[PDB]
């Protein structure tokens, strides 16, 4: 019963997921950081930018560990296979 | 210039500053902390402790901007595949002599390692003010920022401890501060006589002497009995 | 209490004095002259910008825009990547003829089908032909050509086929538009009069994207492979069960793919990073490069990069990314022996004169953002005739009757009775009667 | 004969010549289709001046092997090798099309002055600032494909180390 | 015809296809540095070496760099 009466980082909740980045001052943004910066609760904070990298390429020693376990989600015999 | 490591856990940065860091787990020997793009990174891996005198190296990981080389005691692996040395790719050369293993890169990197204890790395002048590994920075300053960053004179052990790499499967304990042993100045004459022999005539003006003999000081007393630990410095 | 023109709507829950507020550009400013922001760009008061059909204005740090309904767009590209009218990306790899769009949604006026076939050995499939049913006429886009079929006797719903840049554009007078790159990409554009009256793999175009997975029998599902499987045409076609993973089935091809496709994230496209998110295009590039393992894999990559360059152009960032070693384009092949008029236009922002628009005929969409080679006709014959790709004088261009070009002077064919026709020496098609009974 | 001229003694010895099109059956159909242009009517002038069979075999052998990326670059070079000989014997053939191994020459031109052109068979001799001072080669390289300048009439000397008409 | 001795030509191309100076075609797929030409033949003045590396997964190899020794100068054609 509150469809379209909420604003924040969680969107407007109206059924369309294209206007979710619609700033509080009209137009829609393109990136995920541009929209978020407009909802700061402290004027003194700085602005951030997106990060176009994959952490699994900077920490090589961790890639094998991350894969060996996170791959369990696709194993049908594993308990998560039920879901 | 040249960063080097040898002997009983003896290290030498791009600006001298010979010290002793008996770490054993894993460390960042050298890297390119330019901030924008990391050109290369040399990671060192000590052993579990061979014996009192020697201090070996298990394997070396060396990544140059697209590919990783993993050098072990017996074999060398490139991008997960065993390569029959020598190899002649158009941007990288690996060769395996009997006394050394050598790697040359077009980025301005040269690595030479004998399979037991001695390792040395040479970079061009392009990487000044950017190196951030255990070899300190490459600004040419003698112990300027490596040990005195914010006024605090870092002890060698704590400076080395900060350069660790966290492997997310094994926990390894850092070495504890050892009790300050006596300055082994009772063997200075032996080290000076051995090092300044006749066979080393035409280098008394090329390389200094104080650091290498100071290294022999601890080596002679810390390594009683067999002379497997003093003749690894003059080498 | 310190407002900043960006925390205006926040609330200040948790420098400039009282009154004036920081603007982010410099000194403190009053609320009235507070600027606006958009895509990391700072516009002062009283500016103007356009968004795809409208125009806006920075009034009081807030945007005021006109309210007109832009057209609707569905996209099909790559090895089975779909974007519906309401903006919901997904993937689907089928081998049959599927309903891309239609109006026979539970009596209808058109339908647009597609033909997906395997391309590779990993199981992925890609589009290779299109069929357009309009009334009774059936166009088919196939083998880099358009073929008319079952042309209706006397209705002949007015359409128009032409070639802009590297793309082939088919428009219909009713309000349907199809843009085809001749290899795998397809854009379908619909006028706002079809709103909420279509169904197919491209959703139902009602400005609501939680119900675009509506199956053929008016049921809403949550699975891509069930939504897709219900729109196949031949009942005997098999059903898809799982989405293949190319780069996992071809490990040795990964190293190359991840190195060439990395240009999207490089500094070359630095201008466009703040306007189009590159990740969903980098993923498509890598996915496509790992799969084209049976030949011609330098063509799967250039189209993938062009799909993103086109969006960057569309949003206002003209980027020049081709080099003699990276997806070269051979334009001057079309020039006369050694007179230089055809030029590679990186972002198509050029409006010249053809012999269609010279006679008042106009389109309904702006296609001024398509890559390709474009003419720069000389000053002694400055009218670009399209059906022959030729720069000619304003008099000798053609007639363009019944979607068929006829040279000036040439006796115009006519499917009528007793009516002969000729293209005059003034670019005018005129017809006369013959009393051989029949009269004028 | 090959194994005896290696430089490093530790290098291995070759034992057999692999067959690409036999180890990659699924790539054969494409390779045998693109490489057939050598035997087509496009090169009809050159058929009586160069035997194409050893080049057709090379094209097919190469196309079956470039199976790790960029296999449209193994094919164009293979066809260009034969086209170069056809030029060398006196048959200048124009085989590139906007869909078959395109070449992008006008990239080098100044903003919109047209002076670089794709020369199909290189038979053009102009004035560089080397030859202007009497410097000459000892062989003829007037049969090499590529893009060439057509410097204007107000600065007609082509400087090479910058690719500029001056 | 007049009688003058033309230059001599050796060709290396493709995935290890060789044409010698006297017109003999053959194939060879090695992974090492091989002597393309030299006149230290049993004291010589030059040498031209080639560097073959694998290109593909079928085992074939192709040239990727060239080294030219002339007197004491050394040119390298690469990248
Ligand atoms: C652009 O849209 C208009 C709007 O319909 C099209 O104009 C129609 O043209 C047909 C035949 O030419 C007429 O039967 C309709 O009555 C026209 N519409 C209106 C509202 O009058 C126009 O044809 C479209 N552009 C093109 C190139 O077809
Ligand atoms: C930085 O400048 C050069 C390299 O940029 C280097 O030689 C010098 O020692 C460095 N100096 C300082 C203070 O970092
Ligand atoms: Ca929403
Ligand atoms: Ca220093
Ligand atoms: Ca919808």
């Amino acid at each position: 019963a509150s469809q379209g009466q909420v604003q924040g980082l969680c969107g407007n909740f109206n059924g369309l997921e294209g206007d979710d980045f619609k700033t509080a001052s009209g137009l829609v943004e393109a990136t995920g950081a541009g929209f978020a910066n407009t909802w700061k609760a402290q004027s003194s904070c700085h602005d951030k930018l997106d990060w176009l990298d994959d952490p699994c390429s900077l920490n090589i020693e961790s890639a094998n560990y991350a894969e060996h376990w996170c791959s369990l989600l696709k194993k049908t015999e594993t308990p998560f296979g039920r879901c | 210039n040249v960063c080097s490591t040898w002997g009983n856990f003896h290290y030498k940065t791009f600006d001298g500053d010979v010290f002793r860091f008996p770490g054993l787990c894993d460390y960042n020997f050298a890297s390119d902390c330019r901030g924008s793009y990391k050109e290369f990174a040399v990671h060192l891996k000590r052993g579990p402790g061979q014996a009192e005198a020697p201090a070996g190296v298990e394997s070396i990981l060396l990544t140059i901007k697209d590919d990783t080389i993993y050098l072990t005691r017996h074999l060398a692996v490139l991008n997960g595949a065993v390569v029959s040395t020598p190899h002649y790719s158009p941007g990288l050369l690996i060769e395996k002599s009997d006394a050394y293993t050598k790697v040359y890169s077009r980025a301005g990197l040269t690595l030479m390692w004998n399979r037991e204890d001695a390792l040395m790395l040479e970079l061009d002048t392009k990487f000044r003010n950017h190196t951030c590994g255990l070899c300190g920075d490459y600004n040419g300053l003698q112990s300027y920022s490596e040990f005195l960053s914010d006024g605090v004179l870092f002890s060698p052990l704590e400076f080395g401890n900060m350069q660790k790499i966290n492997q997310p499967d094994v926990v390894c304990e850092d070495p504890e501060e050892e009790v300050a042993p006596a300055s082994c100045s009772e063997h200075r004459a032996e080290c000076e006589r051995l090092l300044t022999a006749e066979a080393f005539a035409d280098c008394q003006d090329l390389v200094p002497l104080e650091p290498y003999l100071r290294a022999c000081q601890q080596d002679r007393c810390r390594c009683p009995g067999g002379d497997t630990c003093v003749c690894s410095t003059v080498a | 209490r310190a407002l900043s023109c960006q925390t205006l709507a926040a609330g200040y829950y948790h420098v400039c004095p009282d009154g004036l507020m920081d603007d982010g550009r410099g000194g403190c400013v009053v609320e009235k002259e507070c600027p606006c922001v958009h895509n990391n760009d700072l516009y002062s008061s009283g500016a103007k910008i356009k968004v795809d059909c409208n125009t806006c204005t920075c009034k009081r740090g807030r945007w005021v825009c006109t309210q007109a309904v832009c057209h609707g767009t569905c996209s099909i590209y790559g090895s089975g990547h779909y974007i519906t009218f309401d903006g919901k990306y997904y993937d689907f790899d089928g081998h049959c003829s599927y309903v891309a769009v239609q109006d026979y949604c539970g009596l209808g006026s058109f339908s647009i089908i597609t033909e997906n076939v395997p391309c590779g050995t990993t199981g992925v499939t890609c589009s290779k032909a299109i069929k357009i049913f309009m009334g009774r006429t059936e166009l088919k886009l196939e083998d880099k050509h358009r073929v008319v079929i079952q042309r209706d006797e006397g209705h002949h719903v007015a359409y128009t086929t032409r070639e802009v840049g590297q793309y082939l554009v088919v428009e219909s007078s009713t309000g349907i538009i199809v843009i085809w790159d001749k290899r795998t990409t397809v854009f379908i554009k619909l006028a706002p009069s079809y709103k909420g009256t279509v169904c197919g793999l491209c959703g139902n175009f009602d400005h609501r994207s939680n119900n675009d997975f509506t199956t053929r029998d008016h049921m809403v599902v949550s699975s891509e492979l069930d939504f897709g499987n219900s729109w196949k045409e031949a009942p005997t076609c098999p059903d898809v069960s799982t989405n293949p993973e190319p780069c996992s089935l071809n490990p040795h091809r990964r190293s190359w793919a991840e190195k060439q496709c990395s240009i999207l994230k490089s500094s070359v496209f630095s201008i466009c990073h703040s306007k189009v998110d590159p990740k969903p295009f980098y993923e498509a590039c890598v996915h496509d490069s790992c799969s084209c393992d049976t030949g011609g894999d330098c063509e799967c990559f250039c189209s993938a990069v062009a799909s993103y360059a086109q969006e960057c152009t569309k949003e206002g960032a003209c980027v020049f990314w081709r080099t003699p070693d990276l997806c070269p384009i051979f334009c001057d092949y079309y020039n006369p022996p050694h007179e230089c008029e055809w030029h590679y236009e990186p972002c198509g922002n050029r409006s010249f004169e053809t012999c269609r628009t010279i006679n008042g005929i106009h389109s309904n969409i702006s296609v001024s953002y398509l890559e390709g080679c474009y003419p720069r006709c000389p000053k002694d014959r400055p009218i670009y005739e399209e059906d022959l790709k030729k720069c000619v004088t304003a008099d000798k261009c053609g007639c363009y009757v019944e979607d068929t070009h006829y040279p000036p002077g040439a006796s115009v064919p006519t499917e009528e009775t007793c009516k002969s026709c000729v293209c005059t020496n003034s670019s005018q098609v005129v017809c006369r009667p013959e009393e051989g009974f029949c009269y004028w």
